[PDB]
């Protein structure tokens, strides 16, 4: 191209091929990291809040991990303002699924019905783009516990370990490389959890009111899903905080 | 805003801007082909785009629409390996299939889909702030006749019947090379018709055939996909006879 | 230049300016001085007075037909002040808003409910890409069976704000300046007081003191279960009463 | 428990009505009360509490009895334990300024409060307490121990944080600093200072502090005395409301500027109403009797308002130093004027025109001749002071030792090469 | 072309991958009458510069700290139209709270609910975000809260912060001088001061509005009771 033929999504693309997705996905790398790990009797999910701020008024523990079902959770890496529509969505998707299906939802599932809504705004309607990846964590019965990634664009993929936010590239190579397959336990996750966080985000110290940290873990066989309070988020940090005191001078 | 920005403007091209630009996407990421068989009419994709940590059964580039109709694609655009148009399109396509019978029943035809979805994109053109889709894909199927049949549409929406057509990695590139290793006798024989769809995917081979995914698929019957484990019996003997052609 | 920046859409369609306030909306208080009605509204305890220019260039006019003073609910009255485009679109919209709500609560409005109401009207006109924001002020008069009288005034977007005095036109810097004046040094009011104070302020401000037959002048008077325009019989007593009364 | 109410506002009128005895055995309960037991409610009643004890202290009618009760004050702030028990501290200082609880228990209290400070709480609440270190060793004249204390603190942390309250602690460090006779180390501390203020943040004692600080040395040092007078009467309607011996020293200052720039005019106004009436005491007299004194001419006048005033003018460094600056610079001027003339002039006729007695022009005169600040030698021999002509041509005596030395340089490097020959 | 078309558009993309829009929002607020709010945790103040002079408002039915339900209040910056469509929205939104539960609505499912809407705006095209930045005050469940809800339709949380004019000065004063838990008497005080101190022009008779929520609830104060206040710290 020499210009745009976007300046509106009524209107498209001078090559048919979407600029605006490509931004979108800078705009994850702008915003703070988030990850998710495998365990083996959980699945955790670790995000970077907003809010550094000490002033904070804590009523809420989540304003970017919103446990949506009581099977599923997610997390949000991008704009905040754009998950507040999104989430009050999922709740009703996820429900909605167990309507008619009573079963523990899969991951599959639910990400699928919310890339529809997310390719028809960027076709038609006139709605701007979305420019948060949001990161999907749930049990099932017929394949474990599983880790979604769900792109701006309608984009999906299983995995077992992804990461995105603070250079993608990095992070999700950097996530692979420490995660271990079948070695794994809740607690050690979760220690590992806010040490690659801290690497991959330029701050070497890392605190609650920094972060915000959520387990789903099954008991009993089902699963709780809750995003942790950040006197027990602090117990994780210190965990991890020896190790990053030695790597320092 | 400018006139040539708009998405009304009939050009001096003769055609209109947003048809004619997704029409040169059908190169690059995935590639699809697709030969018709007596028994089987087999369509064969490489690059699910799987670092083999990824699941490769959320990734479907390779999904049956209809229990006798079933179709591989590839594109070109920003942001690789992107499952989520493609996925738009299965989803509106494979529904329509399943009411299409239960209106009219047995399983649907390969040239009706192929009909339903050329002129899906083609509706878009009219409607309100819609481009058409930029997929072209390889409709592979048998008919309830059992008569094989192998379409292919494109990002117009324009369709036509071919015996074997290959698209993705340069379209154009694929489709001459196909054309070699076709015969007659490649369709009567159901160990050949396997690896005719091999035989283009190889010439951007990448990581094994356990990358490259086939199904076949028979008269009224479910998609078969054959292991990843099985693609590689084919590829280690024919890689061979491949190098000496080009 | 001017308020706002042209870049962008902001005049195509209705998406902000760097200012954060529509392009079309700081422009809308322009409008006002477009217009040259120049307005002062002064609140009594007995009465809400309201007195305007009613721009009447000639004699050839008829002054009754010709009118700025308007009846917006069953007592309830309103003035226009700015482009008269906007005025009469803006009090024919404050009617069907007033005749719905009458009904819905079941007894006469609230001067401060109605202003309430027609500035969320105008806040969608603002929004919408097709529409821009109005361009003029309704100045309500009415008498809260409560409170007592109230004048409320509301901006060209939709702003706004409670009033207990107030002025608006071309120049209303200077007109809520010689009525501040007044609110500060509080008469006791009675049907002669207010009207005699509105009619000063605004007469010293434009420096030439009006007609018997080119103003209107418009109250809600406790003596009245209706909205009643003074006319030129009423006007005429007040205006030889103002060269005397100081 | 007690916070204006029971034990602790019982002890409040025990004080006023009756005598110090009656308070004693109050006291003791107040004491035992505030050690791990508090009103942890930030509800009122807490910041009521330190607030009664801080009336109690600084009341006062000072005694030893009372310095012990003083002690109690930092188990009382250990207790609250909490966010809440920095914003008290603020508050309570300015309490104990203004009237002691005792001079000596109280800078040991704070040199205590320090160590607990940096450790368990906020650095809010430690600025605002070295503060009051600082405050109280200057007195003291111990300006030595005040600066070392405030310098400690700020090398410890500057590293991104700078407040309203670390400000505080630097003003107090550079009136130390004035009160020495060196703007350097104050200058560059002033800058850090004035930078967080610009904004308001700031209760009105912290903004008086900032301004009266910026005043002393944009005054006397700098010199600029537009800029000095400006600040100060800022200073004093800020001085005048929490405090009371500080906004005596503002008001003094106000006419110091003015006083150096030796206009009349200025002086008369500033002594009159704006709210100065109230701290204006006998130095406002003293401050005025200088005035009149410069402008006069009259070096016999200014002697004689120092002797007088004096315990007041001593008691703040900051003023007596600049009273001093002030009494040098005079003595100067006023000679020039008699003495002119050269030759010998008698001790005497110079005496009596330039307004001096005759015991001070001797001394001053003898001072001077040391200092050369006339370029005079004075005759005790013959009772006479001669002051030096113009003497012939040095001239020619400074070529040839310049010459001289030059050459003396070369010969020891021109005798070391020489050696090789024999 | 050049960058006008795109970045300014909320019908497709900012370039830049975070939306110029919402910045532009945040200057329209600072263009407005300067509000803060600050938590105690003893209750919860509002305060705002209210232009009387002369008395020319009524403050007999219209205000700036204006009640949403029982015990939530808001006060604002920034434009007018917005806000109002935003209030009558945020009320409707908070009876049918009431009417279910039985209980008025409180500060942080509220401000996630609202946000859900003002999203709304931000993502549809020819429409523009609603440009108030909102500081919501409620006492409900025991305990005090204060949440500021910003012009992208995001929520965030904060026991003290400012908005209006010079904004960046206030929120600085807030973290200096606020300390957790405070009385609510104290923390009117600091709320005066931290508007005094971009108020332009100064206080006359009374030229502020005060409302507090406590245990009793959220009630806009009087000009009188609001002038009692003023004279302890100005």
């Amino acid at each position: 191209m020499s210009r745009r033929y976007d300046s509106r999504t009524t209107i498209f693309s001078p090559e048919g091929r979407l600029y605006q997705v490509e931004y979108a996905m800078e705009a994850i790398g702008h915003a703070g990291t988030c990850l998710g790990i495998l365990a083996n009797d959980g699945v955790l999910l670790a995000a970077e809040r907003r809010n550094i701020h000490k002033l904070l008024d804590e009523v809420f523990f989540s304003e970017k991990i919103y446990k949506l079902n009581e099977d599923m959770a997610c997390s949000v890496a991008g704009i905040t303002s754009d998950a507040n529509v999104l989430t009050n969505e999922l709740r009703l998707i996820a429900q909605r699924y167990l309507l008619q299906y009573q079963e523990p939802i899969p991951c599959e599932q639910l990400v699928t019905a919310l890339c529809d809504i997310k390719q028809a705004y960027t076709q038609f309607g006139g709605k701007r783009p979305f420019g948060v990846s949001l990161l999907y964590i749930g049990w099932d019965k017929h394949y474990g516990f599983q880790l979604y990634q769900s792109d701006p664009s309608g984009n999906y993929g299983g995995w077992k370990a992804t990461c995105i936010g603070n250079n993608s590239a990095a992070a999700v190579s950097m996530l692979k490389q420490d995660y271990k397959e079948g070695e794994m336990t809740l607690k050690s996750a979760l220690a590992l959890a806010v040490k690659v966080l801290n690497k991959t985000m330029d701050v070497s110290k890392l605190s609650a009111e920094k972060v915000e940290i959520a387990t789903l873990t099954r008991e009993n066989g089902k699963t709780v899903i809750r995003v942790l309070k950040q006197k027990e988020v602090e117990q994780l940090i210190k965990k991890h905080e020896e190790e990053e005191a030695k790597a320092e001078r | 805003m400018s006139y040539d920005r708009a998405i009304t403007v009939f050009s001096p091209d003769g055609h209109l801007f947003q048809v004619e630009y997704a029409q040169e996407a059908v190169k690059k990421g995935s590639t699809a082909v697709g030969v018709r068989g007596r028994d089987i009419v087999v369509l064969g994709v490489e690059k699910k785009s799987v670092a083999k940590l990824q699941d490769e059964r959320t990734v479907r580039k390779i999904c049956a629409l209809d229990d006798n109709v079933c179709m591989a694609f590839a594109v070109v655009a920003s942001v690789s390996g992107l499952t989520a148009d493609a996925r738009i399109v299965i989803n509106r396509a494979r529904v329509e299939c399943q009411s299409h019978r239960l209106t009219v029943g047995d399983p649907v035809t390969v040239e009706y889909i192929t009909r339903y979805i050329a002129s899906l994109k083609q509706r878009y053109t009219q409607s309100n702030g819609r481009r058409p889709f930029g997929i072209s894909a390889l409709i592979v199927g048998f008919d309830f006749d059992g008569t094989p049949r192998l379409y292919q549409t494109d990002p117009s929406g324009t369709y036509h019947a071919w015996k074997a057509n290959a698209i993705g990695r340069g379209a154009k590139s694929v489709r001459e090379f196909l054309e070699k290793n076709y015969t007659d006798d490649a369709i009567e024989t159901d160990d050949l018709t396997i690896k005719l769809v091999i035989k283009a995917l190889l010439e951007v081979v990448q990581s094994g055939g356990k990358n490259i995914e086939l199904a076949v698929m028979r008269r009224d019957q479910p998609l078969k996909i054959l292991s990843p484990e099985e693609i590689e019996k084919y590829v280690a003997e024919i890689e061979k006879e491949k190098e000496e052609n080009e | 230049m001017s308020r706002g920046s042209s870049a962008g859409f902001d005049r195509h369609i209705t998406i902000f300016s760097p200012e954060g306030r529509l392009y079309q909306v700081e422009y809308a208080f322009k409008a006002i001085n477009q217009g040259g009605l120049t307005s002062v509204a002064v609140r009594g305890k007995d009465c809400a007075v309201i007195v305007t220019q009613k721009k009447v260039p000639d004699k050839l006019l008829d002054s009754s037909t010709v009118t700025h003073l308007f009846k917006i609910t069953e007592n309830i009255g309103c003035v226009m002040t700015g482009m008269t485009a906007d005025s009469r679109s803006q009090v024919q919209r404050a009617r069907y808003e007033a005749a719905n709500w009458k009904y819905k609560y079941g007894y006469e409005i609230p001067v401060d409910m109605l202003c309430k109401r027609i500035a969320d009207i105008s806040q969608v006109y603002t929004q919408n890409a097709e529409m821009r924001p109005l361009g003029c002020c309704m100045i309500l008069i009415g008498i809260d069976e409560e409170q007592g009288p109230q004048v409320y005034k509301c901006d060209p977007a939709g702003y706004y704000c409670g009033f207990k005095a107030t002025a608006a036109g071309v120049k209303q810097t200077e007109s809520t300046s010689f009525l501040e004046k007044k609110v500060k040094k509080k008469f006791d009011w009675t049907f002669e007081q207010t009207v005699e104070t509105a009619i000063t302020c605004l007469s010293t401000v434009l420096s030439i003191d009006f007609k018997p037959s080119e103003i209107e002048v418009g109250v809600v008077t406790v003596e009245n279960p209706k909205f009643r325009i003074l006319t030129e019989a009423e006007i005429d007593a007040h205006l030889v009463a103002l060269a005397e009364r100081d | 428990m007690a916070a204006a109410a029971v034990v602790e506002f019982q002890r409040a009128q025990s004080l006023l009505s009756t005598d110090r005895e009656a308070s004693i055995d109050i006291l003791h309960s107040i004491v035992k009360r505030d050690i791990q037991e508090n009103d942890e409610e930030a509800v009122q009643v807490k910041e009521q509490s330190i607030l009664e004890l801080g009336s109690l202290l600084a009341k006062t009618g000072q005694a030893a009895e009372l310095g012990g009760l003083l002690k109690y004050v930092r188990p009382f702030l250990n207790s609250i334990s909490k966010a809440k028990a920095a914003r008290l501290v603020r508050s309570l200082l300015d309490l104990f300024l203004d009237m002691e609880a005792a001079t000596g228990q109280e800078v040991e209290l704070c040199l205590e409060c320090i160590e607990w400070a940096k450790s368990e709480k906020r650095t809010f609440l430690r600025q605002a307490l070295e503060a009051r270190l600082v405050s109280l060793y200057f007195d003291t004249k111990r300006y030595q121990e005040a600066l070392h204390l405030g310098s400690q603190l700020l090398r410890e942390l500057k590293k991104m944080d700078d407040k309203a309250l670390l400000v505080e602690v630097q003003l107090l460090e550079s009136k130390t600093y004035h009160a020495l006779s060196n703007l350097p180390k104050a200058r560059a501390a002033l800058t850090s200072a004035r930078t967080t203020a610009n904004a308001i943040y700031c209760p009105p004692k912290l903004q008086a502090t900032l301004d009266m600080q910026s005043g002393i040395i944009h005054a006397a040092e700098e010199k600029d005395w537009k800029t000095a007078y400006s600040y100060f009467y800022e200073a004093f309607e800020g001085y005048d409301s929490i405090d009371s011996p500080k906004a005596i020293t503002s008001l003094k200052y106000m006419l110091l500027c003015k006083i150096m720039l030796n206009t009349p005019e200025d002086v008369q106004a500033l002594v009159s109403g704006k709210l100065a009436l109230r701290y204006a005491g006998r130095q406002t007299e003293a401050l005025k009797c200088v005035a009149q004194a410069s402008k006069n001419r009259s070096l016999a006048d200014f002697e004689k308002a120092l002797t007088d005033y004096r315990a007041e003018l001593r008691d703040d460094p900051i003023i007596s130093t600049h009273l001093a600056k002030l009494y040098d610079n005079l003595l100067e001027q006023n000679l020039i004027r008699v003495i002119e003339p050269f030759s010998r002039v008698q001790i005497e006729h110079i005496s009596s025109l330039i307004k001096l007695s005759k015991a001070d022009v001797e001394r001053k005169l003898s001072q001077m001749i040391l200092d050369k600040k006339f370029h005079g030698i004075l005759d005790q021999g013959e009772g006479v002071l001669i002051i030096f002509d113009e003497p012939p041509v040095d001239k020619t005596y400074e070529a040839a030792l310049e010459t001289i030395q030059n050459m003396s340089k070369v010969v020891d490097s021109l005798y070391n090469k020489a050696k090789k020959l024999t | 072309m050049a960058e006008r078309g795109y970045s300014f558009s909320l019908t497709t993309f900012s370039p830049s991958g975070k939306l110029v829009q919402i910045e532009y929002a945040l200057a329209a607020v600072a263009g407005g009458a300067p509000s803060v709010g600050i938590k105690a945790a003893n209750g919860v103040v509002l305060a705002t510069e209210k232009k009387q002079k002369s008395i020319l408002y009524d403050e007999r039915s219209v205000h700036k700290v204006e009640p949403i339900t029982k015990h939530i209040g808001l006060v604002y910056s920034g434009m007018g139209p917005d806000y109002r469509v935003l209030v009558h929205r945020a009320r409707k939104l908070a009876q049918q709270y009431y009417l279910v539960y039985q209980e008025p609505i409180p500060t942080a499912q509220l401000v996630q609910r609202v946000a859900s809407v003002m999203q709304e705006y931000t993502q549809s095209g020819g429409v523009r975000p609603f440009g108030v930045s909102l500081l919501i005050c409620g006492w409900n469940e025991g305990r005090p809260y204060l949440f500021q809800s910003d012009p992208s339709g995001a929520y965030f949380a904060w026991k003290a912060t400012a908005m209006g004019k010079n904004y960046v000065n206030g929120k600085t004063f807030l973290e200096k001088r606020y300390n957790e838990d405070l009385e609510l008497e104290d923390a009117i005080h600091t709320a005066i001061l931290t508007l005094k101190e971009s108020f332009e022009g100064q206080m006359t008779e009374d030229n502020i509005e005060v409302g507090i929520c406590n245990e009793a609830g959220f009630r806009r104060l009087t000009p009188t009771e609001v002038r009692d206040y003023l004279a302890a710290i100005a």
